[PDB]
C-alpha cells in the first residue's frame, strides 16, 4: 500500500518508519532482498509526482 | 522459483508513462528548449552586436568609478537595446553583478554575469552549473584583445606622406600579432559553441536532464580551462600581455617596441612545442596544432 502511494497518488504515508524511505533543493527525502533494478526507480517515480503537485 | 512478476508488471507499465509525461511537460509548457538556446545568446556571447556592444562600452572607460550600481547596473539595460535579438521575458534576469573590488596594463578585469530562473526550472539547472561564470570571464577577456588591437589598427590610420622603412616594418607586427588572436578565437568559436552544441541538442530528443546538462557544460574541457591542460593556458597570458604593452606605445620609441615583438615571436614559437609534447599523453587538443600551425614549424 505504501508502495501503492508514490505510484498512484503520491501522498507519502509513514507511521513508525517501516518504510525504507523517510521525510531551492527540495530533494532531501533520504533513501538509504527485492530486485534493486526497481528499488532506486521507485524513489524517483514518487518525487516526480510530489513535484507536479506543487505546479 | 521466485519470479517477482506480480509486482513489477503492474508497476513498470506506469513508470514509463509518468516520466514521459514529466519530460514532455517541460518542453511543450515551460520551454526548457528555449532557456538553453537563450542563455547561450547572452552568457556564451553567441549573439553578436551584444558582446561587441557590452565589452565595447566597458572598455571605453579604462577604480571608484565603473564600480557603483549606477553605471554597470545600467550599462546592461543600455546594451540589450543594441542587441536586436531579445527583449523577451527570457532577456530579463541578467544581473550584471561583480565579485571583487579592484584597486588599480594587465589582461584581467573580474566581473560576473549570472542568469536567474524560477521554481519549476531551478530544480534542473543547478545553482552550481557558477561554471558559466568560469567560462565567461575568459571569453570576455578575449574581446579585450580584438578591441585594443583594433584600436592600434585604427590609431595608426590617422597617422597617414609618412612612408618609410620605420613605418611599414612596424605595421607588419600588428598583422603578425592579430592573426594569432584571430585563430585562437576561431578555435573557441568551433568547440564551445558549435560542436559541443551539436551534442546536447540532438542528444535530448527526468534524471537524465540533470546529467545531460552536467555533460554539456563540462565546454570547460575543450575550453582549455581544465587544470589538466593548465600549462597551455599559462602561456596564453604571456601572449595577451605583450599585445597590451604593444597598445601602450600607440617613431620616438620604435626600438622599445621592436624588442617587444621579438619576445612575442619567441613565446609563440614555444607554444608550438609545448602543445606537441602534450599529444603523447586528448583528442580535443589535436585540432589546436592544426590551427596554430599551417605551412610552418
Amino acid at each position: 500500500r505504501f508502495i501503492h502511494d508514490w505510484v498512484y497518488s503520491g501522498v507519502f504515508r509513514d507511521a513508525y518508519g517501516e518504510f525504507m524511505i523517510q521525510v531551492k533543493l527540495y530533494w532531501t527525502h533520504g533513501y538509504v532482498v527485492f530486485l534493486k533494478h526497481i528499488a532506486h526507480d521507485i524513489y524517483v517515480c514518487g518525487k516526480t509526482i510530489n513535484l507536479l503537485k506543487l505546479c | 522459483v521466485l519470479m517477482k512478476r506480480s509486482i513489477t508488471a503492474p508497476l513498470a507499465a506506469h513508470i514509463s508513462l509518468v516520466n514521459k509525461a514529466a519530460v514532455d511537460y517541460f518542453f511543450v509548457e515551460l520551454h526548457l528548449e528555449a532557456h538553453y538556446e537563450a542563455l547561450r545568446h547572452f552568457l556564451l556571447m553567441e549573439d553578436g552586436e551584444f558582446a561587441q556592444s557590452l565589452s565595447d562600452l566597458l572598455f571605453e572607460k579604462l577604480p571608484g568609478e565603473l564600480l557603483n550600481p549606477l553605471v554597470l547596473n545600467s550599462v546592461l539595460s543600455k546594451a540589450l537595446q543594441c542587441s536586436l535579438h531579445g527583449d523577451t521575458p527570457h532577456a530579463s534576469n541578467l544581473s550584471l553583478a561583480l565579485k571583487y573590488l579592484p584597486e588599480v596594463p594587465d589582461v584581467l578585469s573580474c566581473l560576473e554575469l549570472r542568469y536567474k530562473v524560477d521554481w519549476p526550472l531551478n530544480i534542473v539547472i543547478t545553482e552550481g552549473c557558477s561554471k558559466y561564470s568560469g567560462v565567461f570571464s575568459f571569453l570576455l577577456q578575449l574581446k579585450l584583445m580584438m578591441w585594443a588591437l583594433k584600436d592600434v589598427c585604427f590609431h595608426l590610420k590617422r597617422t597617414a606622406m609618412a612612408g618609410s622603412v620605420q613605418f611599414r616594418q612596424l605595421q607588419l607586427f600588428k598583422h603578425e600579432m592579430q592573426h594569432f588572436v584571430k585563430v585562437i578565437q576561431g578555435y573557441i568559436a568551433n568547440q564551445i559553441l558549435h560542436v559541443t552544441w551539436c551534442e546536447f541538442r540532438a542528444r535530448l530528443a527526468l534524471e537524465e536532464i540533470q546529467r545531460a546538462h552536467a555533460e554539456y557544460l563540462h565546454a570547460v574541457f575543450r575550453g582549455l580551462l581544465t587544470e589538466k591542460a593548465a600549462p597551455v593556458m599559462n602561456v596564453i597570458h604571456s601572449i595577451f600581455s605583450l599585445v597590451l604593452k604593444f597598445r601602450s606605445q600607440l617613431h620616438p620609441n620604435f626600438a622599445l617596441m621592436q624588442q617587444s615583438y621579438n619576445t612575442f615571436k619567441y613565446y609563440s614559437h614555444f607554444l608550438f612545442k609545448v602543445v606537441t609534447k602534450l599529444v603523447n599523453r586528448q583528442p580535443h587538443l589535436e585540432d589546436f596544432l592544426l590551427r596554430i600551425n599551417f605551412n610552418n614549424y
